[PDB]
């Protein structure tokens, strides 16, 4: 269950990089220059974290399945279908034992 | 003295420490800087 662990560390990461944008943030509203973009290291890690967080995503989904009946009726016998448990009856050779 | 004022002016205080060190955060160079200060954030 390694993809679980995969999505956990991009969570963490992507939080790391809104903690670090948000103090940026501050830093431009006190140095009252409001004019400069992101660093780039912020977005890489972010995109990086969000790619990576999508392809463990998809495998911890789930699976796939059929949509042809038969296939799963290759392994079964008469004595699965025969039981019809609702009839039972217990007058037979067990109850020597 | 103060019975007869001129002119004034109102100026902004100083700075913490949180603030400063934070100025002093801002291509390597760049993630191990911003990863220090956090560390030292932390830390305190
Ligand atoms: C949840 C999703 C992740 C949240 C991102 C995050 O992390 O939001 C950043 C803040 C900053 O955190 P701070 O309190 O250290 O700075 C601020 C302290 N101020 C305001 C007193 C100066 O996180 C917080 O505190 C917000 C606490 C609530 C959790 C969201």
């Amino acid at each position: 269950s390694l993809w679980k662990g995969l999505v956990g560390i991009g969570l963490f990461a992507l939080a790391h990089a809104a903690f670090s944008a948000a103090q940026h943030r501050s830093y431009m509203r006190l140095t009252e220059k409001e004019d400069e973009s992101l660093p780039i290291d912020i977005v890489l890690q972010t995109l990086l974290a969000f790619a990576v967080t999508c392809y463990g995503i998809v495998h911890i989904a789930g699976e796939f399945k059929d949509m042809d009946a038969t296939s799963e009726l290759k392994n079964k016998t008469f004595d699965t279908l025969r039981n019809h448990p609702s009839f039972y009856v217990f007058n037979h050779r067990g109850r020597v034992l | 003295s103060l019975a007869e004022v001129v002119c004034l002016e109102m100026v902004d205080l100083p700075l913490t420490g949180a603030q400063a060190e934070l100025e002093g955060e801002f291509l390597l160079g760049m993630f191990l800087k911003r990863l220090s200060s956090q560390l030292i954030l932390l830390q305190a």
